[PDB]
């Protein structure tokens, strides 16, 4: 939820899901 | 019943009075706190009586920021009285404010459900007046932090817009670290996705550029499901930021690797009966780096609302258009020399 936005953001995988999550669907 | 209270004028002098008011109704309920509709009894004249619980050992934000605002698009704190708390350090705050019956939100939902745009002269002078507040408030260092169609009010007869709803505003300071969890998702500035605390008064920008989208368009501009999916819903328009973009918005956060991924034409992005200026000035406020875009006064003065500098300009109701150059030296301070380019020849003092 809010703790996966702040893991994704720890991590530095923001971007790479976001563009995950686009191609998905 | 008529409520008698001992209040305190919000502008100043600090000489309590007493003030009495009449039917009183809920109009809005949150985390917050609870907003009232009211009449006072000596003028007759509709208020908001907005009441949050405060600590007695603190300051209260949103009061502290109320009693310094002085300005022709941002709802008058009128009086502002304590009440009550029961516990030790526990008393309400409340603020009654100017009442004003409409909002962006509503008049947007209006024509959205007709299945039409408002009309392009509406977008300009809401636009405009939305930017004015904003270089007003920002001058003193205080961000919104929660720009919405909500939060725009509206006088449906004289096109007046004010600024409400200082609930999340801050006085920011620089070094000191502000909550990156700020904003109505879909207003939410990709600085903040990105978990930046040092974030300046232009993700307010932002969110204006949003809100400016969102009435060309008829819906959100970007709509996101979540705080991931709106970087998604972001990405579908802007792209992916470029490295410079990244360390610009926070200069913590590092990614390494990511697939890019081009920008869409902000032509395309719009129908295509769009202001082609009115999609200029969108594509400078919905930018990935915080300082390119543009600053509200820069945002006034670009040729988007040229026509509310016409001297012929009126209303389509017929009206004249409200007081739209009355700067001061305080809104005008950010950039004193543009005052020339604000102040239309007509507009000067005789
Ligand atoms: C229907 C509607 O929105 N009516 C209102 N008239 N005036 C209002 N003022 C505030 C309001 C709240 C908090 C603030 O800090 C503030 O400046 C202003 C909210 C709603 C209203």
């Amino acid at each position: 939820p809010h703790r996966l936005l702040q893991q994704l953001v720890l991590s530095g995988n923001l971007i790479k899901e976001a563009v995950r999550r686009l191609h998905s669907r | 019943k008529v409520t008698t209270v001992v209040a305190t004028p919000g502008q100043g002098p600090d000489r309590p009075q007493e003030v009495s008011y009449t039917d009183t109704k809920v109009i809005g309920n949150g985390s917050f706190g609870v907003v009232y509709q009211a009449k006072l009894c000596d003028s007759g004249e509709l208020v908001a009586i907005k009441k949050v619980l405060q600590d007695k050992r603190f300051k209260n934000r949103e009061l502290q920021i109320m009693r310094k605002l002085d300005h022709c698009n941002i709802v008058r704190l009128r009086y502002f009285f304590y009440s009550s708390g029961e516990k030790k350090d526990e008393v309400y705050l409340n603020l009654v404010l100017d009442y004003v019956p409409e909002t962006v939100y509503r008049v947007a939902r209006h024509y959205s459900r007709a299945k039409q745009t408002l009309p392009v002269i509406y977008v300009k002078l809401y636009m405009y007046q939305l930017f004015r507040s904003l270089a007003y408030i920002h001058s003193f260092g205080i961000c919104h932090r929660d720009i919405k169609p909500q939060n725009l009010l509206l006088d449906p007869d004289t096109a007046v817009l004010k600024l409400c709803d200082f609930g999340s505003a801050k006085q920011l300071v620089r070094g000191e670290p502000n909550v990156s969890y700020i904003c109505s998702r879909y207003y939410r500035a990709p600085e903040l996705i990105f978990g930046a605390t040092d974030y300046t008064s232009s993700i307010d920008v932002w969110s204006a550029g949003c809100v400016l989208a969102e009435l060309l368009l008829g819906q959100p501009i970007f709509p996101g499901d979540s705080g991931v999916d709106q970087l998604v819903e972001i990405i579908k328009v802007l792209g992916t930021p470029t490295r410079e973009q990244i360390r610009e918005m926070n200069p913590n956060y590092t990614e390494f690797k990511f697939p890019q991924i081009k920008a869409h034409p902000w032509t395309k992005v719009f129908r295509p009966r769009t202001p082609p200026e009115a999609i200029a000035l969108c594509s400078r406020l919905l930018e990935y780096t915080p300082t390119a875009r543009l600053t509200p006064l820069e945002a006034c003065a670009h040729s988007f609302f040229d026509e509310l500098r016409d001297p012929n300009v009126k209303l389509p109701n017929g009206r004249d258009t409200p007081a739209l150059f009355n700067f001061t030296t305080q809104e005008l301070s950010s950039n004193p020399p543009l005052a020339t380019i604000l102040i239309p020849p007509h507009a000067r003092i005789q």
